[PDB]
């Protein structure tokens, strides 16, 4: 996160930890106690699934204080129209091998239902931003978990606003981005899958994953997310079904 | 009218006719007797912050 603040300790509850190998791999979101949401293009490169641990109640990676709650990942589904090294449907739902207990430290996050999504939490401006990523573009990650406040913008707002770019990936339906374009404030690598959470009337809910950027923090540039909307029912109806062998599956989308 | 104002819900909303609507709210939250309003039936309901509850 370059430019935002440090979450204080248990107030961005909902925030998943992913490591391969003990480091640090992406962020993700918990929406329940056995389902994490994160980014597709996370798990690009896994060779082994056992090696991928989700954590939860994760505050400072340089101690352990007893609040951290780590759990293998049993399942990793992707949208079938996600393709490897492209941006569009850059969306995950993990279901861990055991579930977390809820703790002050570690609550889920509100998968909200799709026309409330769309007809009322896509017009909220603001909403949070978080995880462990760069501090700076080009920089070194965080040891505390980082939040940022950032702006919603319409897509043809963005585009207008935005610097033209020649291989510049297309911002789909399945896209929005969030930011500010004067090269001070976005979300970086490190964060990918990582929550973008909207407040509305007291609760908070689910309404982006970090995904991509033309660079973090670009002066001319904002951060893209995956617009969650899109994906809810295909989200429910996997986690009313009963797991899988093998971890990665591909799911049909719509 | 869900779709203006969120239909006066405080959480999920969905339109019946042209004049009729029914509030509801996520797992953890039971409707009030406003018809609008969502209250927590669990120590951990989604979406809120403990610490600062
Ligand atoms: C679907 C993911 O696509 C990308 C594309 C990117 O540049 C395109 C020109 C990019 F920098 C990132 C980047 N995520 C990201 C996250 C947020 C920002 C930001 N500025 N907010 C931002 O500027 C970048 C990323 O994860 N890069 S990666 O090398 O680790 C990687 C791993 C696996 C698959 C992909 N595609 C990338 C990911
Ligand atoms: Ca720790
Ligand atoms: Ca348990």
């Amino acid at each position: 996160i370059v430019g935002g603040k440090v979450c204080p300790k248990g107030e961005c509850p909902w925030q998943v930890l992913l490591l391969v190998n003990g480091a640090q791999l992406c962020g993700g979101t918990l929406i329940n106690t056995i389902w994490v949401v994160s980014a597709a293009h996370c798990f690009d490169k896994i060779k082994n699934w056992r090696n991928l641990i989700a954590v939860l109640g994760e505050h400072d990676l340089s101690e352990h204080d007893g609040d951290e709650q780590s759990r293998r990942v049993a399942q990793v589904i992707i949208p079938s129209t996600y393709v490897p090294g492209t941006t569009n449907h850059d969306i995950a739902l993990l279901r861990l091998h055991q579930p977390v207990v809820l703790t002050d430290h570690v609550v889920p996050l509100c998968l909200p239902e799709r026309t409330f999504s769309e007809r009322t939490l896509a017009f909220v401006r603001f909403s949070l931003v978080s995880g462990w990523g760069q501090l700076l573009d080009r920089g070194a990650t965080a040891l505390e978990l980082m939040v940022l406040n950032v702006p919603r913008l319409m897509t043809q707002d963005c585009l207008q606003q935005s610097r033209k770019v020649g291989d510049s990936p297309n911002i789909t339906e399945y896209m929005f981005c969030a930011g500010y374009s004067d090269g001070s404030k976005d979300s970086c690598k490190g964060d990918s899958g990582g929550p973008h959470a909207t407040h509305y009337r007291g609760t908070w809910y689910l309404t982006g994953i970090v995904s991509w950027g033309q660079g973090c923090a670009t002066v001319g540039h904002f951060g893209v997310y995956t617009r969650v909307s899109q994906y809810i029912e295909w989200l429910q109806k996997l986690m009313r079904s009963e797991p899988r062998p093998g971890v990665l599956l591909r799911a049909p989308f719509p | 009218i869900c779709v203006n104002e969120n239909g006066g819900c405080e959480q999920y909303c969905s339109d019946h006719t042209g004049t009729k609507r029914s509030c509801r709210c996520h797992e953890g939250y039971s409707l009030l007797a406003d018809g609008v309003s969502c209250t927590p039936t669990v120590e951990y309901p989604c979406g809120k912050i403990p610490i600062l509850e």
